[PDB]
């Protein structure tokens, strides 16, 4: 997005990112940069140890034996990818990680969760992973030579609006990685076809004045509430409370049977 | 953090008004005290190791059962002695912070709040720490305004513990 | 919030360390600057209504679209809200100057102000322009040589400038 | 509810006053109405000068940065609240004022005095205010978006002792809670300590004997211990509270307020005697049977 | 009533704690200010009559119409001039009270609170009183801490007015 | 609430009079005594816990029926409430000493304490006995000549003694 | 909220100009329609209980899964909440009809309603079907020619139908 929304949302680096294309007759440093970009984006910005590097796959990429898409596929099918994104993760979290790493976006629909779940159950991890890389979406956006990059913050064709909002649930910042087993943030949002408010970068903070307590910190409590007292006006509720009233607010939410969806510093 | 300046701003902010002459006099009083507080902090810091070791020995002398009775809460072994010296060092360091800050705000935020839950949970006698603070009072060697402000924080800790 | 003394204290406690000699010396240096800091606070406070009013008049004079009908400063309630906002920014700048730390300004005033302004359609750039007007108006008032002991106030002027620029950056 | 005695008491203006709720996505008139209601009720109908208005708390409430409950908390924690109700009052009176402002009811028993005085003394005024507002009673009655209001009517967890004490704390619609006869004195210290009640005397408009207040000592007890024996033959005994006794003058009249237990057969004569001394009858309660 | 001593005890009392070194520093600042404040009050008091008359005449010079226009709120007649002199005398006397008290509490409680309703109801412009306060500033002949403290109260009244 | 300055201010404002030269010199005499006043407040505050505990222990020694089973100071909660009141009396006496005026002691602590004690059966005379013990332990702490600049604190000691007697008389 | 008059006023103030003759004449035409508007509001209000209850019975007869054990309208509390919701929708539709603007129905009833129903598992489509049933019953009530001065109420009925469809669209 433009700068004025980008600084607020903390997506300036994503907006100014340039797609990396491995051209013909590329030099050694270009292949090095392409390999580094693939490792950064497919492995979700983890500190990749040299012992976890795919030496044979990057050799084939260097020697023009395979394309960038094939190297992306080799990294995605690698046991390193399995260990940090599949073997200790629930299936819904795993496929949103696949969507972020391979297509650069958040899941659009619960049917996309229904897909890749049956596909896993019928054809294994390899077929399920190949679905993303062989998809029509991967071909027009990245092709055989462009490193995949995150696209959820920009308006795409055949895109649902929720994708942009849901993007901030899967991209938590430039200095973030997908490293810690964790559950998806999009489960209820995808299942019930909703959208969650975006609280990223500086968007989450709210005015404090003299209303915040001793340590001048407000917390936003997003809860799901029903009538258990006073009339409930909305199913969704947001509560801004100081630190000193955080335990009391939590306990009275608990005794009303209200489900807490999120707590963030505001 | 209870300091003259932060509290002056806080009172003014709840009424939503600019800083008047009252807040300026708070700042003037803080300025009058601050140099003495800074030398008090420097003297305590330079003598910190002997003060902490001497305070620990005074507690071990007054309560000999702490150095000879088995149990996690006592200092009969080296692990317990290290914990004790660490606690007294915590006390001394937060007292120097108070001298720098010009109020009991560091002691309240870092040490005083919740200390009684600590001593109960871990069966630590507050009298031990009172004796350590009394040793520090008697041995810091400060004079004048430095001594008065430092003794105020040390007595504040003593009164909280008793 | 922190003041100039407890900021250094909090950093030391996180480190578990006594304040070094240089930090105590730096604190002594800012104690010796305390009289000048109180004068700056006193001079901005004593001219606060004039600072806000002249800055606001200049802002609408150079940005007539704010006060045209339908503009964000149009109608007496929104015009009053704008003036109040100016006084709020200036007041927290004086709080920060008094304490010697921007924590009160950042935590109580600036945090979430940009989100509020964006959500309301308050143009943060013109709020930043208005804070910039209060900036030199207050800096010239702090630097007025008449009726005060002469001395160099360059450090405190730079610090107050930083608080003003910090507020301007947050709103814009 | 209170129907026949609503105007006599100060309950009638609050009978047709619905609770002030800030709905989600509220308008500007809604925010201002909440500000007016909070000022009136939390600050106990004191006139609020412009220099005393909490501009920042109002702005935050208007913006939705804080809720009605958080705004009530900010007002109750303000220096404005503390000059009006904390700094010049015995802490039992502060507790009385907190219950009236933040909960809209009188203290029920000495246990509440124990809890709040201990909490104030151990953790400060701000922590004490939080306990009123984070209480289960506040959440069930007002919640997050409703201005606290006087709870005159009977409720689920009420005690009738609280209903009687409400009129010791509330003295009419055009009254300001710092403009009452007892001034800064605690109205319920004796009453909460002894678990007793006083006959309800209504406000000054509709009640001629409104100014009656018992003295420190030498007060006639509520019930007639002894029955009709000191009065010869009598059917029933009644306690009559009389105020504004002045006609005979000092030294014949020492205290302008006097409570007398009189038999039924002397009630007529008692009324004439009150009329000669220029007094006003505050209350008459059955004292026997 | 905001003064250093009153504010210090009120902060401590709202926290329910004994006075710490922070409140003592507030008292030290009040002690530093007090003598200049008291002799500024004396100097203003001794020069009060000429200051009030000169301030009133200064308002008449800057705002001539207040002496020619017939109206209850103007000083065209003798009673209007008396009301004006009494009002400026109120401002000067309450400023001395602020000087002896050490804070804006006398101005806040006696004059500032509700003054907007006064001026609106009785059609008195705050600009008149601003010029009266400006004359008092320019002609009180105070120096040092006395002038600084007195001008802060006078500027406090001006800032409240405008 | 009033301090020593605002008390004279309120009396003078009701008469519409400037403070006379005599009143100003009396206030100048008060501020000349200011350091001694701060020392006395500091000395009582630094020994507050010892003052309260020693006075209560002496009181229960000389009045055993307070702590006998069924006595007013028997059970833990009533003992705690007794200890709390002693410390509260002491705190507002220090407040009154600090401000130089008894209004804080009267308004916060004394007005209504007798009525509360009568209503509960708290023996007010025994409370007065405890307050007198706190008095006698605090005056010699204030009067202790060691570790302080020498001078005559008889005036401030008499003023503190008066606050203590006033507290003892309000409850007895 | 807004009514028909204040909506035009708010637009004119944002554009900062007097209402033109066409807008004033349009509001005059609205005033002429006002008596029929009051009639329609009264007619729906008088039959409010019948409209809500009949529509609920019709909804549960054609959607038995709502009232089967485990259905979202099963048990007494949820059935009472469902009846309360039908009543709430009808009442705010009458509010919108009375004002002549849809702001009250949108601001106070419909905004967040979809998100409430999804979050608690209320089937919004079934709420929409009940809303459609109340719409046909209420419009039959409004267009009833018995016991009323005959005129053309087509404009107000179309306006009422729009409020009802706005409600049915908002839930699902
Ligand atoms: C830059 C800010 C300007 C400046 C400042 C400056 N001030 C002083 C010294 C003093 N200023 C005060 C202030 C006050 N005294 C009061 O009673 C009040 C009201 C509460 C105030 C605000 C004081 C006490 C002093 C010290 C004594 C004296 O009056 O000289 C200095 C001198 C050096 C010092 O810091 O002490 C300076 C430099 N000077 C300029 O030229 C700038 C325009
Ligand atoms: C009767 C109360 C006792 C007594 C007191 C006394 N004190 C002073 C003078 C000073 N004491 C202080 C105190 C402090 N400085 C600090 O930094 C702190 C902590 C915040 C305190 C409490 C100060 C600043 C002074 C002035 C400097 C000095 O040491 O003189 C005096 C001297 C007279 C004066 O008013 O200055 C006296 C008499 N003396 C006794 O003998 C009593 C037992
Ligand atoms: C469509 C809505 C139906 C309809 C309406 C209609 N009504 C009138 C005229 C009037 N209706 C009233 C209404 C009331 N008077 C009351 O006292 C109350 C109760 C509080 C109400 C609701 C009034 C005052 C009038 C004017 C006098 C009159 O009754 O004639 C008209 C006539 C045109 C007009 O707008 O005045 C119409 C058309 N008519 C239908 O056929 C629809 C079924
Ligand atoms: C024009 C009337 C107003 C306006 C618009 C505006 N929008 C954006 C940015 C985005 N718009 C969308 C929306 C969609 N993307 C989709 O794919 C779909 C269809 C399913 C929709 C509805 C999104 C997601 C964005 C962000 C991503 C992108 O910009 O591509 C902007 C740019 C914001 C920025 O800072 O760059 C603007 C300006 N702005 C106004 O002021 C008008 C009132
Ligand atoms: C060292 C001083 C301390 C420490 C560090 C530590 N960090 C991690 C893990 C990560 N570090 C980062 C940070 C970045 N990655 C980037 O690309 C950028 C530039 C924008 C930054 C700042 C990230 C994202 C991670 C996540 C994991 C990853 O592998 O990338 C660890 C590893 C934790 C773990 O293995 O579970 C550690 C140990 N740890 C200490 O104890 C020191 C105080
Ligand atoms: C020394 C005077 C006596 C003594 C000490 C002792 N302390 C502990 C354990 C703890 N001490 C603390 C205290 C603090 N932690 C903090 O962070 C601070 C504030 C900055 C303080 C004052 C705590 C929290 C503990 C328990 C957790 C921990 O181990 O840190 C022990 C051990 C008790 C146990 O059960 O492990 C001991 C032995 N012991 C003596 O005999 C001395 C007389
Ligand atoms: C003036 C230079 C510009 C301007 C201002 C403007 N602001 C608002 C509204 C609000 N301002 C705030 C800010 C604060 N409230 C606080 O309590 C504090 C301290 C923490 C701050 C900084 C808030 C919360 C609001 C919203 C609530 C309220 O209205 O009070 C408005 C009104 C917007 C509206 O539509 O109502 C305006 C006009 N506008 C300009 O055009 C200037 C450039
Ligand atoms: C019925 C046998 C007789 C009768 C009763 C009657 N009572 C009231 C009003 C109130 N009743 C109470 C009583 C209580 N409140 C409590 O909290 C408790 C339980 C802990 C009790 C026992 C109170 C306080 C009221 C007034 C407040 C309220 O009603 O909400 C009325 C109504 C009087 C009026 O409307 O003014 C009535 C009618 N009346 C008879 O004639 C019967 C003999
Ligand atoms: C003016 C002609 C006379 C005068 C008045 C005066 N009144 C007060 C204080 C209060 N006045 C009221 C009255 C009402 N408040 C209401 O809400 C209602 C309507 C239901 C009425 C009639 C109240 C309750 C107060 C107390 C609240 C407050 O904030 O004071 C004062 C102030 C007294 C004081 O500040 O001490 C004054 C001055 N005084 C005169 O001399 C005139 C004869
Ligand atoms: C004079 C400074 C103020 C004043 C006085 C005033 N008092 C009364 C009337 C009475 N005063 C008393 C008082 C007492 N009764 C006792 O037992 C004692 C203690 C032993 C005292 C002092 C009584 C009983 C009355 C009523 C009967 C009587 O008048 O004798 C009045 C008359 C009020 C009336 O309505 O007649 C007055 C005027 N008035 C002021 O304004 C002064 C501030
Ligand atoms: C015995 C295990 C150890 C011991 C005892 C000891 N206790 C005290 C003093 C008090 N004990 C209490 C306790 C209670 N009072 C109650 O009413 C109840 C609840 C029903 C309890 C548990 C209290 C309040 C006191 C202080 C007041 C009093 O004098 O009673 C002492 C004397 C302490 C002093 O300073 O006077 C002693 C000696 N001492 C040991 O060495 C044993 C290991
Ligand atoms: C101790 C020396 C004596 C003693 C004390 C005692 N007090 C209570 C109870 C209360 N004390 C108070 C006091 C205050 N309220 C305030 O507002 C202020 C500060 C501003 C004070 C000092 C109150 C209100 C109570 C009631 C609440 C409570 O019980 O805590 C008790 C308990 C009485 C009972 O029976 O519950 C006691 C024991 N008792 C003695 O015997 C000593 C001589
Ligand atoms: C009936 C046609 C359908 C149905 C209804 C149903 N609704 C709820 C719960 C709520 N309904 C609302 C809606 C409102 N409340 C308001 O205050 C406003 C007006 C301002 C509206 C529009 C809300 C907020 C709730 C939640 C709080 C509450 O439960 O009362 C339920 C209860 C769901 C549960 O289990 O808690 C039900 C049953 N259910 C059906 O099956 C019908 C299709």
């Amino acid at each position: 997005t433009s700068l004025v929304s980008a600084q607020r949302l903390g997506i300036v680096a994503v907006d100014e990112a340039i797609p990396l294309e491995l051209r013909s007759r590329s030099t050694e440093e270009e292949v090095d940069a392409v390999i580094l970009a693939v490792y950064r984006q497919v492995l979700g910005n983890d500190h990749l140890m040299s012992q976890e590097r795919l030496t044979s796959a990057e050799s084939l990429l260097r020697g023009r034996e395979i394309s960038v898409r094939d190297f992306v596929r080799a990294v995605a099918l690698s046991e390193v990818y399995r260990q940090k994104f599949f073997h200790s993760n629930p299936q819904n979290r795993f496929i949103e990680l696949n969507y972020k790493h391979l297509l650069g976006r958040a899941p659009y629909d619960q049917s996309e969760i229904a897909f890749h779940t049956d596909l896993y159950h019928q054809g294994g991890y390899e077929a399920e992973i190949n679905s993303y890389i062989d998809s029509v979406e991967y071909t027009e956006n990245f092709g055989d030579w462009v490193v995949p990059y995150f696209r959820g913050f920009a308006t795409q064709r055949n895109q649902k609006t929720v994708g942009f909002s849901r993007s901030f649930q899967v991209y938590r910042g430039y200095a973030t990685s997908d490293r810690s087993g964790s559950r998806s943030r999009l489960t209820r949002e995808l299942a019930r076809n909703t959208a969650s408010p975006v609280y990223a970068g500086s968007t989450a903070e709210s005015l404090r004045g003299t209303s915040a307590g001793s340590r001048n910190q407000m917390y936003r409590l997003q809860v799901i509430q029903g009538a258990a007292g006073t009339r409930v006006r909305r199913g969704k509720a947001e509560y801004l409370v100081s630190y000193d009233n955080l335990s009391a607010k939590l306990q009275q939410i608990n005794r009303q049977g209200d489900t807490v969806t999120m707590i963030s510093l505001a | 953090m209870k300091t003259p300046l932060t509290e002056a701003v806080s009172t003014a902010d709840s009424q939503g008004r600019f800083l008047s002459s009252t807040e300026l006099q708070i700042a003037f009083g803080r300025l009058r005290q601050a140099n003495a507080g800074l030398q008090a902090a420097k003297a305590l810091t330079d003598n910190a190791q002997s003060l902490v070791n001497g305070a620990a020995q005074a507690v071990y002398n007054k309560f000999p059962y702490t150095t000879q009775t088995q149990g996690n809460n006592f200092a009969a072994d080296q692990r317990g002695k290290d914990k004790c010296a660490r606690d007294i060092g915590y006390y001394l360091r937060i007292v120097t912070y108070c001298l720098v800050a010009g109020g009991t705000g560091p002691l309240d935020e870092y040490l005083i709040a919740g200390i009684d839950e600590i001593n109960r949970t871990f069966d630590l006698s507050p009298s031990w720490y009172v004796e350590a603070l009394k040793y520090i009072k008697a041995n810091h060697g400060l004079s004048g305004d430095a001594r008065d402000e430092a003794n105020s924080y040390l007595d504040y800790a003593i009164n909280a513990l008793s | 919030m922190f003041d100039v003394f407890t900021r250094v204290v909090s950093q030391a406690d996180a480190r578990g360390e006594y304040l070094s000699g240089s930090q105590l010396d730096a604190l002594s240096a800012t104690v010796a600057e305390g009289n000048k800091r109180i004068d700056s606070v006193n001079r901005i406070t004593g001219n606060a209504s004039a600072i806000v009013s002249n800055a606001a008049r200049a802002l609408f004079a150079e940005q007539p679209q704010l006060i045209q009908p339908g503009g964000n400063a149009y109608t007496s309630r929104r015009m009053a809200a704008c003036l109040r906002d100016m006084e709020i920014i200036l007041r927290y700048v004086t709080y920060a100057t008094f304490t010697g730390d921007a924590s009160v300004l950042e935590d109580r005033c600036l945090n979430g102000l940009r989100e509020t302004y964006v959500a309301l359609g308050v143009p943060g750039a013109s709020v930043a322009a208005g804070v910039q007007k209060m900036k030199e108006a207050a800096l010239d008032i702090v630097n007025d040589p008449n009726g005060i002991t002469r001395g160099d106030c360059s450090a405190i002027v730079a610090e107050i400038a930083g608080y003003f620029d910090r507020a301007a950056a947050a709103v814009a | 509810a209170i129907t026949t005695a609503a105007s006599r008491l100060g309950v009638a203006p609050y009978n047709e006053s619905r609770p002030v709720e800030l709905r989600p996505d509220f308008s500007l008139d809604d925010a201002k109405m909440v500000i007016r209601a909070v000022y009136r009720q939390v600050l106990g109908n004191d006139y609020i000068m412009d220099s005393e208005r909490l501009k920042g708390a109002e702005s935050l409430l208007t913006n939705g940065s804080i809720s009605v409950r958080e705004f009530v908390r900010t007002v109750a924690k303000s220096e404005l609240y503390k000059k009006k109700f904390l700094y010049n009052n015995f802490q039992t009176r502060v507790i009385e004022l907190n219950y009236k402002h933040l909960l809209g009811r009188a203290p029920f028993s000495e246990d509440e005095v124990i809890f709040h005085l201990d909490l104030y003394e151990n953790q400060g005024f701000d922590a004490d205010i939080d306990s009123y507002i984070d209480s289960v009673e506040y959440q069930e009655n007002f919640g997050e978006n409703i201005v606290p209001y006087y709870r005159f009517n009977n409720q689920v967890g009420d005690r009738t002792v609280g209903f009687t004490r409400m009129f010791r704390l509330y003295r009419g619609y055009a009254n300001s809670d710092r403009s009452q006869l007892e001034r800064s004195s605690s109205r319920l210290a004796t009453e909460l300590g002894q678990n007793t009640v006083s006959a309800i005397v209504g406000p000054s408009g509709s009640n001629a004997g409104w100014a009656y207040r018992p003295s420190r000592a030498g007060n006639t007890p509520a019930k007639a211990l002894g029955g009709t024996v000191p009065f010869g033959q009598a059917s029933k005994l009644f306690r009559v509270e009389i105020t504004a006794i002045s006609a005979p003058g000092y030294p014949k009249v020492r205290r302008s307020n006097k409570a007398v237990i009189v038999p039924f057969e002397q009630l007529n004569q008692t009324l004439q005697q009150i009329n000669r001394l220029g007094g006003k009858v505050a209350s008459i309660t059955p004292a026997s049977l």
